[PDB]
């Protein structure tokens, strides 16, 4: 498939940038988790970054490190994670699929095998975390092999050898944290994943020549405040994903 | 692109965030820059000898080898300053750190004895540092410092966008290249000193160099200037808990599959589905689910050989000691030890010339071991 491709060609059509929310899969729980990713679809986000639960999330801050083990208290496996993918991807055709891995859950049952299972449910994108471009080669190979976009993070500091690894090695999206160096080396459309918090910050990206911005912990946050209020987390997940859509258009 | 090698044959790499990357590479520099220089050298030696006490002795075990054909020694790293072999390399960190133009320093502990390194290289050295997730408590606040598989996830946290400033102070020879080279080259005394003094004493290399393996510092430590050696045995030691069968031990290198965490690829404990498990030992410094990727290469070429010593072994180890050569062992060491009592008693005809790295000392442990004997009776 070519979902990222299609997403941005038409993003670009319509004169707007993306906005993608970052959620951690069973957080609360598998039932509730489906409801928080449908009420965030339906409220408009153009494309998921979905986080399976990890022993040990080296590279997640304090909100998210919560998330995981919430999910944890839930009994979240990976294989019902990919569960839930399937499930997602078969209400939800069109719309891009990230996982956000940790590299030991990649690796534990053969690398191959994981992104062929990737592939199986519907999944676009694979980024993981703590495996550094120059490490990547056997990710990146398996995730093309199964129709899979490795995405790779471009961090402030990067350097001009990054920058070219980046743009020669991702796919799908870069994850940006430049932007004219990048499409100068005909990047992966960026998305703008630091510090994405408002409605003004998207709009600031997709002036800045960013493709759209990804928001990696304010859904969570927003889910972290109303756990006793099932309904109104899903009202308030609803309003806050149109705000930062609308604010793309 | 790096200056070294990151592996040990498929084991090791810098598997670790984008954005660490950079602080990775800055050490390894550094590194191999101070390795040339020879003010560096010349100030970790000065540090070692003046303030740390080396070399430290190497002591003949004649009590405990009585009756049989085995001679024992014990390399005394539990003589050094602090107590325990870790004092070496935190200070030649240390130094690192302020050759990179860095004043604060980042660490984590089990055991406590690398936390209190941590703290009293960083006193000595003027050095603001921090201690996540460590008695020891109130000896490394005494020297200034602000105060786990996840303590290892503590500090990463921090050096994230730290490292233009501050250091991490890793305190096994695991986690991401550099730190499985550096820690080995900050130990390799240990053995270098071993070899001189065996050589002195016997006139001949040990048949084998025995020490405990947590992540594997004090165990490369003494290994590295015996790997060319090819008639030296190399034995390291895991913690086998309650019984590697109970599933409740540290011994990954043995028991247990590669992966991928704490920015290696190395054998650790772990699920069917690749959590990481929490790994059992008596002894809190061995309480460790992985292993540093040189051990397990070592390993998988059969230029070392690993074994598992379970809590009652490394307690009756500890007992022998105190009681026929007055010596009070770390509860860790004791496991290396408990591996040579074995050599010894199961083959007592043998000749055959031991050493074991008594990594540290055991009043830590004196508490714990007493709570033992108690409820035993
Ligand atoms: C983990 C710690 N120490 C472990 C230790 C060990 C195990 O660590 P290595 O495998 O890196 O030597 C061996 N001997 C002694 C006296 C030790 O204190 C610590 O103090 O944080
Ligand atoms: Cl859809
Ligand atoms: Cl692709
Ligand atoms: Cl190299
Ligand atoms: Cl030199
Ligand atoms: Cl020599
Ligand atoms: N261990």
């Amino acid at each position: 498939m070519e979902r990222y491709e299609n997403l941005f060609a038409q993003l670009n059509d319509r004169r707007e940038g993306a906005f993608v929310p970052f959620v951690t899969l069973g957080d609360p729980g598998i039932e509730q988790s489906l409801k928080i990713i449908d009420t965030l679809i339906d409220a408009g986000a153009d494309a998921l970054e979905l986080g399976v639960p990890f022993s040990d999330p080296l590279a997640d801050g304090p909100t998210i490190q919560n998330a995981n083990l919430r999910a944890f208290a839930a009994g979240v496996t990976p294989a019902q994670c990919f569960e839930m993918l399937a499930l997602i991807r078969e209400k939800h055709p069109t719309i891009p699929i990230g996982l956000l891995m940790y590299a030991n859950l990649v690796f534990n049952n053969g690398i191959d095998a994981f992104y062929a299972r990737c592939e199986q449910v519907g999944v676009d994108s694979v980024l993981v975390a703590d495996v550094p471009v120059e490490e990547s080669a056997p990710f990146r190979q398996a995730a093309l092999r199964h129709n899979i976009a490795p995405i790779f993070i471009c961090p402030p500091n990067a350097d001009d050898d990054l920058l070219r690894q980046v743009a020669s090695y991702g796919r799908g999206y870069t994850y940006l944290l430049l932007i004219e160096k990048l499409k100068e080396y005909h990047a992966a459309p960026a998305l703008q994943g630091f510090g994405i918090s408002s409605p003004e910050q998207v709009s600031a990206a997709v002036r800045a020549g960013a493709a759209g911005a990804i928001s990696g912990s304010a859904i969570v946050k927003i889910i972290e405040k109303n756990l006793a209020s099932p309904k109104q987390m899903l009202a308030e997940l609803r309003s806050f994903v149109s705000a930062m859509k609308a604010a793309s258009r | 692109t790096t200056l070294l090698n990151p592996y040990f044959g498929e084991f090791g790499g810098m598997y670790v965030p984008q954005i660490l990357m950079p602080a990775l590479n800055q050490l390894e520099e550094a590194f191999v820059s101070a390795q040339k220089d020879p003010e560096f050298q010349a100030q970790f030696a000065d540090l070692l000898k003046n303030y740390a006490g080396r070399p430290t002795a190497l002591t003949k075990c004649q009590n405990i080898t009585a009756g049989t054909r085995t001679t024992l020694y014990l390399k005394r790293e539990d003589l050094l300053h602090g107590g325990a072999h870790k004092t070496n390399q935190v200070l030649g960190q240390a130094l690192l750190a302020k050759r990179m133009g860095k004043s604060e320093i980042i660490a984590e502990t089990g055991a406590g004895q690398h936390g209190v390194a941590s703290a009293l290289a960083s006193a000595l050295l003027g050095l603001k540092c921090r201690i996540y997730m460590g008695p020891n408590v109130f000896r490394m606040r005494l020297m200034g410092a602000e105060v786990l598989k996840d303590a290892c996830n503590e500090a990463l946290r921090d050096w994230s966008g730290s490292y233009e400033t501050a250091h991490y102070m890793l305190g096994t020879a695991a986690g991401p290249h550099p730190y499985p080279t550096i820690v080995r080259e900050f130990q390799r005394m240990i053995g270098e000193e071993t070899k001189a003094q065996i050589l002195d004493k016997e006139g001949r290399l040990p048949d084998a160099v025995i020490a405990c393996v947590g992540g594997g510092s004090n165990a490369i430590g003494m290994f590295a200037d015996f790997i060319n050696d090819t008639s030296v045995g190399l034995i390291g030691v895991e913690p086998g808990g309650h019984g590697i069968e109970t599933g409740e031990h540290g011994a990954p290198l043995k028991h247990g599959r590669v992966g991928i965490y704490f920015g290696m690829k190395a054998p650790m404990m772990q699920t069917a589905d690749g959590q990481i498990e929490e790994s059992y030992s008596i002894s809190a410094g061995l309480d460790f689910p992985s292993v540093g990727p040189q051990h397990a290469y070592l390993n998988s070429i059969g230029r070392a050989d690993y074994v598992s010593i379970t809590d009652d072994e490394a307690l009756e180890a500890f007992k022998t000691l105190c009681r026929h050569e007055g010596i009070i062992p770390a509860l860790e060491s004791s496991h290396a030890l408990a591996h040579a009592l074995k050599m010894m008693r199961e083959q007592p005809e043998k000749e055959q010339l031991l050493v074991v790295n008594l990594s540290g000392r055991g009043d830590k442990d004196i508490f714990t071991v007493h709570d033992i004997l108690k409820a035993r009776g």
